[PDB]
């Protein structure tokens, strides 16, 4: 059954800047101690990403339906496993086929079916006072799924689910692409200690999976989780708190990058060759250092 | 009795057309300079000849440990095939691709491979193998090819321009024709736009041919998009059913698991040896390497883009590859007129 | 050792030749050292000085 | 060093690696790719010498 | 595409143009030639045939 959440304050959208984020390994060949140029779909340097909150204090339980233009860079700053998955599709109303990637308390589930998704999908965690324990109670994502073509269920695990109090401790970065019937996922996990604002630094993403789904994705929507206890009094549509979490969305474009491989084979630096004329001369000289002078660019 | 070898000779023809003299261009460095100067006489001096070359002694093959045979029996010999609009896709892995088991039971009217020669299939290892299955009319078989038009290639099944793999098709009139008429197989006839490569559209919505929306009622200029084939034993060959399998794979970039039939040898090191690693062939010297590969990569390449490191598919150890031809050579001669004695300098 | 003047010694230390010596043996660059050192990368492709 | 780096150009062939072409292709179809590579590399040597 | 629901062609081959570009072009001096032959002879309707 589907429930429309109420009592959520509306706020203007927030934006921030990506500081050389979203670089991934383009292919599967080992290289070491080399500068290598490659043209592919990357997130441009110093771009303008959108920012979304899940902060109770306003409630602000953000889960809009977003475009999926040519692939998505998705970053998530968490401490309590709030962001749980995604749904990708075109109409999301059982007339077309959709892709569900969800992490329920026990398994990872990837399905391609004709879903009648809820208008406000979510997951529910309930907290018992008498014995301190957090367990998953609600799964309110779709009404019916009929014609399933692809399915995958992972081996069982136990997740933590406990609400934490410190600042954000985990950054999870994903890159999503859809090419020739293949849905490609790159990812990386990183330990952090911060409170707000996507951080600085560099870290290349590694290939994760390549799903042969064969569908026409145009839009997508994030799946989050709720907390309910004895301090959240009301009915289904009003008795819910949020739990802090944040996520950032950017869009990929075809660009040429100059990647740097150290003597161990890891990408440690990159140059976006079309940001600036200075970056263009860096790209032409094939070096990260430019000597004093005047250069013809283009 | 003597035995012939492939050699390069410099032959001399006199003014009557008879061969009166010859130079064996690979006997000596002096003969090599004779061959280069294209003369039988060499003047006094020092000449650069050629870098010192080492010929390989052995040949080695290293394939992964695979025991099972590929499922040729539930791909090409399935009791029921899919409709072309809802075509089927099946993963294939961990199996030996010995296709000669198909010789004594199957006959294919069409078999065409893109991006690979059919005579090399036995020596390769294949990555990310998939099999697509459907049934079409015989006339439409010409449309299963890159860059084609027609209703099958526009609304039902589309191949990429850059496609690696094989297309296989055979007549199945005995299986898929019923005396009354077989209407189990369907195809899409109306679509707003063309499909993208490897895309599957399975919706059933009333198609609006013109203006005046349909409200899903199927009226005038409002059609049901899917239509049925009528397969009867007495049709022309153009209208008879055909079963089609498309095999899609990748070559020589990532770790592979299919690896057709070919026996592996022992690993020999520190000698120039012809080698075959997962279908990639070459010559050189193999040594132990300090490089550490991440789990998803199989080959290493240098600045010149040539392969210089490889993971062993059996022992999972990284090996460096080095050429075995190195070093410059020169020859010193006082003149062929004076003498045949020469000196050689190895630089 | 070299019978050079003081000024010649100063001059010879201000120009750095690309390679000192002309005997680089095959065993000297075998495996990792090849394709990393630029002289051996040149010499495995027929380019000699 | 520029001569050494110019060995990674395809010159309009499927790949720049001879061993990659020689496997996966039979002689009649490998000949045209090898011929493209040969023409490109002779041009590089000619430019260097000039 | 009005031919899709009524006609099936065993042979359809285009020279000097790609079949996927036909929808985006404008054509000059169009003519249609018609005849009937034996089936074996269809391979002869091609340039440079005997
Ligand atoms: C939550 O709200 C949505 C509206 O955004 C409701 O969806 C509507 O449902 C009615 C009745 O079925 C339809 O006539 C409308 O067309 C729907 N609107 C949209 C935008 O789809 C939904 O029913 C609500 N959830 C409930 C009541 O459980
Ligand atoms: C990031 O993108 C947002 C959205 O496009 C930009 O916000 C716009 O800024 C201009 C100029 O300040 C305003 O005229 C628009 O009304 C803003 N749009 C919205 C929806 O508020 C923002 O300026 C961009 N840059 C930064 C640094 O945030
Ligand atoms: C998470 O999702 C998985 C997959 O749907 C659930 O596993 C299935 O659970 C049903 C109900 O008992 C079983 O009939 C299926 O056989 C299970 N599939 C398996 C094990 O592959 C799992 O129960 C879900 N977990 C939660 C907490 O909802
Ligand atoms: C998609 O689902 C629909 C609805 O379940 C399928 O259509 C029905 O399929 C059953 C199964 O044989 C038939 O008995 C019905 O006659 C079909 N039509 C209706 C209106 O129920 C449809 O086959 C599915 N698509 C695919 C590709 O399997
Ligand atoms: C994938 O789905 C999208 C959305 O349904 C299709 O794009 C729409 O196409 C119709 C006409 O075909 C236009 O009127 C809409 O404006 C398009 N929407 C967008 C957002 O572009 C698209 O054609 C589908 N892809 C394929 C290959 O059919
Ligand atoms: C005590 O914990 C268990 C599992 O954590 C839970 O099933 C049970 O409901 C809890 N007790 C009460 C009274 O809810
Ligand atoms: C590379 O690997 C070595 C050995 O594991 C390690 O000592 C070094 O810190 C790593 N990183 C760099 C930049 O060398
Ligand atoms: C060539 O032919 C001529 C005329 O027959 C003859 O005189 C001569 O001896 C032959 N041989 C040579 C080496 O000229
Ligand atoms: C295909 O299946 C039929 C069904 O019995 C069998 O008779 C035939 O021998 C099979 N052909 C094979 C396995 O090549
Ligand atoms: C393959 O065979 C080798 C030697 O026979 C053995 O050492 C290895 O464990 C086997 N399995 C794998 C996955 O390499």
């Amino acid at each position: 059954q589907c429930v429309n959440l109420t009592t959520r304050t509306q706020l203007p959208p927030a934006y921030t800047n990506s500081f050389t984020r979203g670089v991934y390994y383009p292919d599967k060949v080992f290289r070491s101690s080399v500068l290598h140029s490659t043209q592919d779909l990357f997130l441009p340097f110093f771009s303008n990403v959108t920012w979304f909150h899940a902060i109770h204090v306003t409630k602000r339980f953000d889960n809009p339906v977003l475009p999926f233009n040519d692939g998505v860079y998705f970053a998530s700053t968490e401490k309590s496993n709030i962001i749980r998955g995604w749904i990708f599709g075109t109409t999301l109303d059982s007339k077309t086929q959709s892709l569900l990637i969800v992490n329920n308390a026990t398994n990872v589930v990837i399905k391609v079916c004709e879903f009648q998704f809820c208008n406000d999908p979510f997951l529910g965690v309930y907290y018992h006072k008498n014995n301190k324990s957090w367990m998953e109670s609600e799964f309110r994502v779709y009404s019916s799924a009929n014609n399933c073509t692809f399915e995958y269920v992972s081996q069982p695990f136990l997740m933590d689910l406990e609400g934490k109090q410190g600042n954000f401790k985990n950054l999870r970065e994903f890159v999503f692409k859809n090419i020739d019937g293949y849905f490609k996922i790159y990812s990386k996990h990183t330990p952090i200690n911060l409170v707000r604002d996507l951080p600085q630094g560099f870290s290349a993403l590694e290939p994760l999976v390549d799903l042969p789904i064969g569908i026409n994705i145009t839009r997508f929507q994030t799946l989050l989780a709720l907390h309910r206890s004895y301090l959240t009094p009301g009915d289904s549509s009003s008795g819910w708190t949020a739990g802090a979490a944040a996520y950032y969305v950017g869009y990929l474009q075809p660009r040429t990058f100059l990647l740097k491989y150290n003597e161990n084979g890891t990408i440690t630096d990159a140059v976006d060759c079309a940001l600036d004329p200075l970056s263009e001369t860096k790209c032409t000289l094939k070096s990260f250092t430019v000597e004093k002078g005047i250069y013809q660019t283009s | 009795v003597g035995y012939l070898q492939p050699r390069t000779f410099l032959l001399k023809y006199n003014e009557n057309g008879t061969i009166t003299d010859a130079v064996d261009c690979a006997l000596d460095p002096l003969s090599e300079t004779k061959c280069t100067l294209k003369s039988f006489t060499v003047e006094k001096g020092i000449y650069q000849t050629s870098n010192f070359r080492v010929q390989p002694t052995e040949s080695i093959v290293r394939f992964p440990n695979i025991t099972n045979l590929c499922p040729f029996g539930e791909v090409f010999n399935a009791t029921r095939f899919a409709s072309v609009y809802a075509w089927n896709r099946k993963r294939i892995s961990n199996c030996v691709a010995d296709y000669s088991v198909l010789y004594n039971s199957a006959s294919f009217s069409t078999f065409k491979c893109y991006g690979v020669s059919p005579t090399k299939l036995n020596d390769l290892c294949f990555t990310n193998v998939y099999a697509d299955s459907f049934v079409i009319r015989g006339d439409e078989v010409r449309q299963i090819a890159p860059g084609q038009t027609g209703k099958i290639a526009d609304y039902n099944y589309k191949l990429p321009d850059d496609f690696t793999g094989c297309v296989i098709a055979w007549n199945s009139n005995n299986l898929d024709s019923k005396v009354g008429g077989n209407y189990n197989y369907l195809y899409r006839l109306f679509r707003k736009s063309n499909l993208k490569p490897f895309e599957r559209d399975i919706s059933t919505e009333i198609y609006q041919a013109g203006s005046t929306p349909c409200n899903g009622v199927e009226g005038f200029n409002c059609y049901f998009p899917l239509q049925s084939y009528g397969f009867q034993p007495t049709n022309g060959v153009g209208y008879q059913p055909y079963r089609v399998v498309v095999l899609s794979f990748e070559l020589l970039h990532a770790p592979a698991t299919v690896c057709g039939p070919k026996k592996s040898t022992n690993l020999v090191k520190n000698k120039c040896v012809n080698f075959n690693f997962n279908g990639l062939t070459g010559t050189g010297v193999l040594t132990e390497s300090n490089k550490k590969f991440l789990p998803f990569q199989q080959f290493g390449r240098d600045i010149a883009d040539t392969t210089d490191a490889v993971r062993d598919p059996q022992t999972l150890e990284i090996l460096d590859i080095t050429p075995c031809s190195f070093g410059g050579v020169s020859v010193i001669t006082p003149g062929t007129n004076t003498s045949n004695q020469v000196a050689v300098l190895y630089q | 050792p070299s019978k050079r003047s003081f000024i010649e010694d100063l001059l010879f230390n201000k120009v750095t030749l690309a390679d000192a010596g002309f005997i680089k043996q095959y065993g000297d660059c075998l495996g990792d050292i090849a394709a990393r050192d630029l002289i051996c990368a040149q010499k495995f492709n027929g380019l000699t000085v | 060093n520029t001569l050494v780096k110019q060995l990674s150009s395809n010159f309009g062939a499927i790949s720049s690696v001879l061993n990659d072409i020689l496997s996966r292709l039979d002689p009649p179809e490998a000949e045209v790719q090898i011929d493209r590579l040969i023409t490109g590399r002779l041009q590089s040597l000619q430019t260097y010498v000039t």
